[PDB]
This record gives C-alpha cells, sequence and structure tokens, in this order.
C-alpha cells in the first residue's frame, strides 16, 4: 500500500531549486524526492522597492547555481514599493507523472502570477551526466558548505543592519528610544553598510565580527526597553 | 529566515 509505492513512484534523479541572493542554489525538490510532487517555499525581495522578482531555475547538487544547470528564467513583476523583506512571493515546483516540471511565482498581494514549463531530465540529460553532476558535487561538498555558509553570513548581516535602522525609525519606537542611542543605531548601521558594498567578497568570519560589532552597538539599546 | 531573491 505504502511500501508497494517505493517501487512504484518514479524519483527526481537531481535537486531542483532557484537561485537565492549571493547566488545560492535553494532547492525545493531535492534529488531521489517521489514524483509527482509539490513543493511551495515563500521569498521575499532583496532591495527597497523592488518592482519585481528574477526566477532563475536550476538542476544539480552544488551550493552555487553557477556551479549547476540553468534551466530558465522568468520574471514576476508588479511589486509594490515596499523596504526589503516587505513583499511575499509564493514559489511553487510542481512535477506530474511524466517528469514534467512547472514552475510558478504568485505576488501574495494580488494572486498575480508567472510561470514557466521545463521538460523532464531524460529528454535534456543522459545517466552518465546526471551521474556526473552528484559525483561532482559529492566530491566538493566541503568547498561547497563553506560557500553556502559564507552568504549566508552576508545576508544575515546586511539583514540585520536593514532591520535596525528600520526598527530605531520606526514610529512605534519613537520615545522609547533616546535621539542620543538612536543615533548612536544609525550610525553604526551606517558604518556597516558601507563596509559591506566596499567588500562583496569578504568571508565568513569577516561577517560575522562585524555582526557582532553592530550587536555590541544595538543589543543593550533594545534589551533596554523590556527590563523589569 | 525568509530568503531572499533579486530583480
Amino acid at each position: 500500500e505504502n511500501v508497494q509505492d517505493l517501487l512504484l513512484l518514479d524519483v527526481a534523479p537531481l535537486s531542483l531549486g532557484l537561485e537565492t541572493a549571493g547566488g545560492v542554489m535553494t532547492a525545493l525538490i531535492k534529488r531521489n524526492s517521489t514524483i509527482p510532487t509539490k513543493q511551495t517555499q515563500i521569498f521575499t525581495t532583496y532591495s527597497d522597492n523592488q518592482p519585481g522578482v528574477l526566477i532563475q531555475v536550476y538542476e544539480g547538487e552544488r551550493a552555487m547555481t553557477k556551479d549547476n544547470n540553468l534551466l530558465g528564467r522568468f520574471e514576476l513583476s508588479g511589486i509594490p514599493p515596499a523596504p526589503r523583506g516587505v513583499p511575499q512571493i509564493e514559489v511553487t515546483f510542481d512535477i506530474d507523472a511524466n517528469g514534467i516540471l512547472n514552475v510558478t511565482a504568485t505576488d501574495k498581494s494580488t494572486g498575480k502570477a508567472n510561470k514557466i514549463t521545463i521538460t523532464n531530465d531524460k529528454g535534456r540529460l543522459s545517466k552518465e551526466e546526471i551521474e556526473r553532476m552528484v559525483q561532482e558535487a559529492e566530491k566538493y561538498k566541503a568547498e561547497d558548505e563553506v560557500q553556502r555558509e559564507r552568504v549566508s553570513a552576508k545576508n544575515a548581516l546586511e539583514s540585520y543592519a536593514f532591520n535596525m535602522k528600520s526598527a530605531v525609525e520606526d514610529e512605534g519606537l519613537k520615545g522609547k528610544i533616546s535621539e542620543a542611542d538612536k543615533k548612536k543605531v544609525l550610525d553604526k548601521c551606517q558604518e556597516v553598510i558601507s563596509w559591506l558594498d566596499a567588500n562583496t567578497l569578504a568571508e565568513k568570519d569577516e561577517f560575522e565580527h562585524k555582526r557582532k560589532e553592530l550587536e555590541q552597538v544595538c543589543n543593550p539599546i533594545i534589551s533596554g526597553l523590556y527590563q523589569g | 529566515n525568509r530568503l531572499l531573491l533579486t530583480g
């Protein structure tokens, strides 16, 4: 009933996903997942007032999209002007029984959507090519994880700076934070942002050190809002 | 967490 399906259901020979900020391969369907299947994940915008998102569909097991196979691209436009992290974009990867992939992106504000259809692996890749991709991925796992963690740390630092700035500029925190503390926060945030813009190829420990620097300024101030 | 998409 449920174990006899293990032999009857076909599987996805390669992980399928899309490019997220930093050139990261974000998989929505993992290699060896049974098909037909549907996986959904919600994403947001990278920059302030971003008018749309570029959905870049990749296949492969490596951490960075440049080291995987590009399947296609489409844009979802019409996003209302909003700060980074505000719009919610629902992305769905759907594989039918014939291995055909439909990738859909939907704006949660309007339900506005766009999509792309991609043929199965059998008509694009040889078993040799697929196995090769898997092999190469296994061979370079540690390196790939280093890269992934690097980008993760960068995104975390940038998001933290933007969120701190947003927090202290929010009208809700007017009078909760002193103007002086607000100035401390904003100054440190601007310094961190300049650093980020000037150091695109920085490593994990550098990003982390910088985030800790920002935290040294911000944490006692935010913590003070919640004191007994 | 929310992951980010460029335009």
